[PDB]
RNA sequence: ACCCUCAGAAGGGAGGCGAAAUAGAGCAUGAAAUCAGUUGGCGAUCGAGCGACAGGGCAUACAAGGUCCCUCGACGAAUGACCGACGCGCGAGCGUCCAGUAAGACUCACGGGAAGCCGAUGUUCUGUCGUACGUUUUGAAAAACGAGCCAGGGAGUGUGUCU
RNA sequence: CGCUCUAAUUGGAUGGAAGUAGGGGUGAAAACUCCUAUGGACCGAUUAGUGACGAAAAUCCUGGCCAUAGUAGCAGCGAUA
RNA sequence: UGUCCCAACGUUGGGCCCGGUGAACUGUACAUUCCAGUGCGGAGUCUGGAGACACCCAGGGGGAAGCGAAGACCCUAUGGA
């Protein structure tokens, strides 16, 4: 609730990794970022394999644990965590000043970062984070 | 009603342009602690320096992070080596006679700690008349 | 033995010490810890409650295997060291005694300082199996107490 | 014979003790033992002239 | 000694002697390991050879160190431009000139400033590097061997002969 | 570089030596030195000598000490008191 | 015939809490780990990730190639008996 994001990025039809990479870069530069429409971000490849990767991650674990998110919410955020030294003081700060959301809880429409947009017209082999999450067993709360 | 050090405490030696450059170098560059390897890991092991002799010693092998090894390359500039920070050359003094031959422009004097108060007062007063600063002065209340 | 480790103004101060008491040095630490800042009077009441088994002495450092006590606040383990407590009640009786004979109101005085110190051990030897023997000692405790007018 | 006046013997391996000659459970004779002999001491035989 | 306390020739308090009792009886001095209380720093969301070198926070009686900070200006090694003008290149961009100029570590001069203030010390934070020590070993952080911690002790000496 | 004691030469100390604790300065360094506190009687330098002269280690020796832990044992036995 | 199918309930002493007494083993250091990797090829400490708020009580003992014993096996020694 209420997040003074200096930047509001829109993930709809954007390549998760590429976006996540740019969001980390900024959060490390001090920017407070908020990612919007996570459920609508995308990742290229052959759905079948992509899903396998993530389903595996959900299954990996033990007493010590390996908590992996199933909501496009978490998914996106953990992706960003991977692009930051989240265990160093500076990195936890940056990571913490970053939040992902399902849909867009703001008034302003977020911005689309350069080179992260995917062309549905010239691209058929890709997936929606939400599709992924539905396959993971997540509850479609969006 | 306040303490005042005897003698020419403020006195400053006069040094060639070169010497003052070199003295200022020494003070800028500094040198490493050169403490014994791992003295901080074991109480029984004192700080005094001993050459690391372990065939495997990380320091003896020069592994960055294990400390600097004593070498001649670390020596101080010939011209200044041994000078008190003020630039003065010290002269150890035990009595009044020792004051003879001392250039109060070039050398300051340090009274052996053993010398008792009585002989101090004599040395300290004649030292000042001879234009020589005493590095370890008595503080009297004036 | 010890010597007062703190400076006390004689005009507003009463003192007292226990010498080489053979009792748990670990209990003393806890007891001292617990009663400092209290009123000599409050202290006595407390230690008597402890001896009674109604008030527990928080054991914060030497608590291994000690069972939790409901009455301990902010902590969990604690016991009722009656021996050590009694020796403290002797220390207190003495301090409040000296305090009155000096014109103060003993009981009303604040425990400005109280500390226990292990002065030694009365050495003992316990026969063990296999023809060998091992130590079986007794701690010897000293304890300082300084009373101060409110 | 300073420090040698003893029948002290070392138990050898077996009791988790260093091989040091002992007697009545007290180490003896060897230089590194309190009350043991002095390794290389001053000698009457030496020519100091 | 005397007085108070205490079950008390104990102990404690107050007091007395002495230069000193922190010289009060295994009583000169009184280290380290270590214990109690306590001050400074850190601290119950976070990672382990415990540090070295850099740089920040906080903390600091005197003494034995006195430096340090900013404007500007002087000097200025290697290195070394932006902009703009012209000319190339599909393009990223390059060439010529402006220019070996502006810049450029250290050091110094004028002016202004700091006294916890600079150094230094304690602790803590960040950066870089970093799996003890010694030994055995081709190869040891080693799941090879040794040590709980500290202090003290602990290993090329003498005679004769030869060279 | 540092230690012991001997010698020659030459100094310091009850107007406070050695040692110790904390702290300032020098030396690439072994280590040297100063200040404060403690201590209360000894202590250096230079030169030439001297040697039971330097430790982190040896399942090293001796003493002291911390954790272990207010933990194990103080129940088990044909005598449950 | 509770050896077993297949375990249950009960008795006594312990165990647990409290007063008193009060050891030993063991300790290079650091140490909340887990999955992998790597490394003298059998890592709490390296590398990558994951996980992880601190302390305490009880437990049965997975791991510390746990503690205990300078391997009895095997070989080597111009060793012993
Ligand atoms: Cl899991
Ligand atoms: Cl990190
Ligand atoms: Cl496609
Ligand atoms: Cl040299
Ligand atoms: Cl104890
Ligand atoms: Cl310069
Ligand atoms: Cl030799
Ligand atoms: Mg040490
Ligand atoms: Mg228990
Ligand atoms: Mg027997
Ligand atoms: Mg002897
Ligand atoms: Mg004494
Ligand atoms: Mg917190
Ligand atoms: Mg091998
Ligand atoms: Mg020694
Ligand atoms: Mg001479
Ligand atoms: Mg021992
Ligand atoms: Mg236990
Ligand atoms: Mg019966
Ligand atoms: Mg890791
Ligand atoms: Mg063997
Ligand atoms: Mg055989
Ligand atoms: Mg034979
Ligand atoms: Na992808
Ligand atoms: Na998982
Ligand atoms: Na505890
Ligand atoms: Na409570
Ligand atoms: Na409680
Ligand atoms: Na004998
Ligand atoms: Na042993
Ligand atoms: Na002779
Ligand atoms: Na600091
Ligand atoms: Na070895
Ligand atoms: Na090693
Ligand atoms: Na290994
Ligand atoms: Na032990
Ligand atoms: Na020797
Ligand atoms: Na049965
Ligand atoms: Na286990």
């Amino acid at each position: 609730a209420e997040f003074d994001a200096d930047v509001i990025v829109d993930a709809r039809d954007c390549i998760m990794g590429r976006v996540a990479s740019q969001v980390a870069e900024q959060a490390l530069d001090g920017e407070t970022v908020a990612v919007v429409n996570a459920e609508r971000a995308v990742i290229t490849g052959r759905e079948e394999q992509i899903v396998e990767k993530y389903e595996k991650r959900v299954d990996i674990g033990n007493d010590n644990g390996y908590f992996y998110p199933k909501r496009p919410d978490g998914i996106f955020k953990r992706t960003i965590r991977g692009m930051l030294p989240h265990k160093k003081q500076r990195g936890r700060e940056a990571f913490e000043s970053v939040r992902v959301y399902l849909g867009n809880p703001y008034d302003e429409d977020g911005e689309v970062l350069d080179g992260t947009s995917l062309d549905r017209l010239s691209n058929i082999k890709f997936v929606t984070l939400g599709e992924i999450s539905e396959t993971l067993g997540a509850n479609k709360t969006w | 009603t306040e303490l005042q050090a005897r003698g020419l405490t403020e006195k400053t030696p006069d040094l060639s342009d070169e010497d003052a450059r070199l003295l200022t170098q020494r003070h800028r560059v500094g040198k490493p602690q050169f403490n014994r390897q791992d003295h901080h890991k074991k109480k029984r092991v004192s700080t005094s320096w001993r050459k690391p002799r372990g065939q495997l010693s990380k320091q003896r092998r020069g592994i960055k992070g294990k400390g600097d090894t004593v070498e001649a390359g670390f020596r101080s500039p010939t011209a200044v080596r041994g000078k008190h920070p003020s630039g003065f050359e010290e002269v150890r003094v035990h009595n009044v006679d020792d004051l003879e031959g001392v250039d109060g422009d070039t050398e300051a004097v340090r009274i052996a700690s053993k010398v008792g108060a009585r002989k101090r007062e004599r040395i300290e007063e004649e030292a000042e008349d001879a234009g020589i600063r005493v590095l370890n002065p008595t503080y009297v209340e004036v | 033995g010890i010597s007062y480790s703190v400076e006390a103004d004689p005009d507003t101060t009463a003192k007292a010490m226990l010498r080489e008491r053979q009792m748990s040095f670990k209990h003393s630490k806890a007891i001292a810890r617990e009663i400092k800042g209290k009123t000599a009077g409050e202290a006595v009441d407390y230690l008597e409650a402890v001896i009674e088994g109604d008030q527990p002495v928080p054991f914060k450092q030497h608590n291994s295997g000690v069972g939790h006590k409901s009455k301990v606040d902010g902590w969990d383990a604690g016991r009722y060291p009656e021996k050590a407590s009694k020796a403290f009640l002797d220390l207190l009786e003495n301090a409040v005694g000296n305090a009155d004979h000096q014109g103060f109101d003993g009981e009303a005085m604040t425990i400005k300082h109280v500390a226990a110190h292990k002065v030694g051990e009365q050495q003992g030897r316990k026969p063990r199996a296999m023809g060998r023997a091992s130590a079986w000692n007794s701690p010897q405790v000293d304890v300082e107490l300084i009373l101060e007018e409110p | 014979y300073a420090g040698l006046r003893t029948p002290a013997e070392s138990f050898g391996s077996g009791r988790g003790q260093a091989h040091v000659p002992k007697l009545d459970g007290r180490a003896r004779r060897v230089p590194q033992a309190v009350k043991g002999r002095s390794a290389h001491p001053p000698k009457t035989e030496k020519d100091r002239s």
